[PDB]
């Protein structure tokens, strides 16, 4: 694979010679070219390249030359050559050409199968240049196998319908990395603008139940949803999504969050307390029943009972009294005999 | 089975999946069936098996098996099934038949509910919607299920079901 390359960079410092040594042993056969790299190998597409340095029409027929010898089981072979053909031939009717080989190497590869770069590529190309078309391809490269860019040209050039079937396709791709997919399109949704787009994030979150990441951020777009729309029972339902390990502590976080924002304020307090970040989640509670005497008291004395900062706690609550504060003597040293 | 698949050959194994339906009428024996059919080359044994299966439904559809729950299940693996296939209009077909077919329908408009939202927008939200007034209904936001309904309606089951 090297040698050949050695040769020339030899010819480099002249014309093609060794340059033609290459179109000589790569054209003899394709076990030369296409079997002697496993992998991809630029061989043809070098050729093209120093071709383009000394011509254009000659180096688009020696491309071409490129093109027709056929490569070995490789991937991305040939795009480079079309790539450097599509940018040559731009430099947006001849770039349209390369764009419509793009087409038939995309028909001709998945008939094959039955190109993703290449695709990628296409892509890439009908969308900057027509916008049917581009959708057609995205249709196309989605059943192939990213689709953010189509949310977003949709966004740009449509101006939520066609980010709405984009949606729709980003929910149809099941691939990974689809919570992010789900949380983006509940985003546009919400700012391209509404109980379809509710019932929507119902199903994005009993989906996406096993994800372990922004579960918190999944809450938090469910509830923020439902303000929108409108509430208190919302708080509940990020609540629920919060309450149901480390996920869902920041779970916990965002329901103190929530019900610091919020009798039903009592009891969301009682229920995240419950639920070593409890302890934590005590002193969140216990503060509330600080603003909420006696019953603070108790629920103060709760969190004390579930280290040192929890003494502090005390203190604090003791100002909010004499006995109380002799009580808390008598708590904290029975907390230091423990 | 496992055997009969470690054993290279995939003849006999069909005759013993129909016998592992006798034996286990029970859905999960018939999806695990479709499932080595997709391992199977052929796909128009695929079809044929799902064709089969609805048709044993339909012959046994008094309550005599299952519950809903399984049928509703088959005809979702069905429908996908078909999803990956050319024919949408049998798969609608199919629907149809379904709801016309079954009666307490939740599973199955849901899943009929969420092909329509796969593959209308308005349907969606109303049904789905709907179901989950229900669902709140079975929970107690009963103000926001009235609400919902009113909002979605039709109207004289909105006042009807508002009064009650």
């Amino acid at each position: 694979l090297v040698e050949t390359w050695m040769k020339r960079v030899s010819l480099q410092k002249s014309a093609a010679e060794k340059c033609n040594v290459y179109s000589e042993a790569i054209l003899k056969i394709d076990p030369r070219k296409v079997g002697t790299p496993g992998s991809f190998g630029r061989l043809w597409c070098s050729y093209g390249d120093l071709y383009w340095r000394s011509n254009a029409i000659s180096t688009a027929r020696e491309l071409w030359t490129q093109s027709l010898k056929v490569p070995y089981p490789y991937i991305e072979d040939l795009e480079e050559i079309y790539l450097n053909w599509a940018d040559r031939e731009l430099d947006v009717e001849r770039a349209f050409s390369i764009l419509e080989d793009a087409l038939h190497v995309p028909t001709n590869p998945e008939i094959l199968l039955e190109s993703l770069r290449i695709w990628s590529k296409y892509i890439d190309y009908l969308e900057a240049y027509i916008f049917n078309k581009t959708k057609m391809a995205y249709n196309t490269v989605i059943d192939l196998r990213p689709a953010m860019a189509e949310n977003f040209a949709l966004f740009l050039q449509n101006h939520v319908m066609e980010s709405f079937q984009v949606y729709e396709k980003t929910i149809p791709l099941f691939p990974p990395e689809i919570q992010y997919e789900l949380w983006i399109e509940y985003l546009e949704v919400a700012t391209s603008h509404p109980e379809h787009i509710r019932f929507l994030f119902e199903k994005a979150l009993k989906n996406l139940c096993s994800n372990g990441i922004d579960c918190k951020t999944i809450f938090i777009a469910y509830s923020v949803f439902e303000e929108r729309i409108s509430i208190s029972k919302s708080i509940e339902i990020l609540r629920r999504g919060a309450v149901i390990l480390e996920s869902r502590l920041q779970l916990w976080r965002m329901c103190i969050s929530k019900a610091e924002s919020t009798s039903v304020t009592r009891e969301l307090y009682q229920e995240c307390i419950q639920i070593s970040k409890a302890v934590e989640f005590v002193i969140k509670f216990s503060d509330f029943e600080s603003s909420i005497t006696i019953r603070a008291r108790e629920i103060l004395a709760y969190g004390a009972k579930l280290n040192t900062e929890l003494w502090d706690s005390f203190e604090i609550f003791e100002l909010k009294x004499x006995x109380x504060x002799x009580x808390x003597x008598x708590x904290x040293x029975x907390x230091x005999x423990x | 089975v496992d055997f009969e698949i470690r054993q290279k050959n995939w003849n006999g194994v069909r005759e013993i999946y129909s016998k592992y339906v006798m034996a286990h009428p029970q859905m999960q024996t018939w999806l695990k069936w479709v499932r080595f059919e997709n391992r199977h080359g052929n796909t128009e044994f695929t079809r044929s098996v799902y064709s089969l299966a609805i048709d044993t439904v339909a012959n046994l559809q008094n309550l005599q098996i299952w519950s809903d729950m399984e049928v509703a299940k088959l005809v979702n693996s069905f429908a996908h099934w078909e999803a990956a296939q050319q024919e949408y209009e049998r798969s609608s077909a199919l629907y149809q038949i379904a709801i016309e077919k079954w009666p307490s329908n939740q599973l199955l408009k849901a899943g009929l509910l969420d092909f329509e939202k796969q593959f209308n927008s308005i349907e969606e939200t109303i049904s789905y919607k709907r179901k989950m007034e229900y669902e709140t209904i079975l929970s107690n936001y009963d103000t926001w299920w009235l609400y919902l309904d009113l909002i979605s309606e039709f109207p004289k089951q909105i006042m009807q079901t508002f009064e009650k």
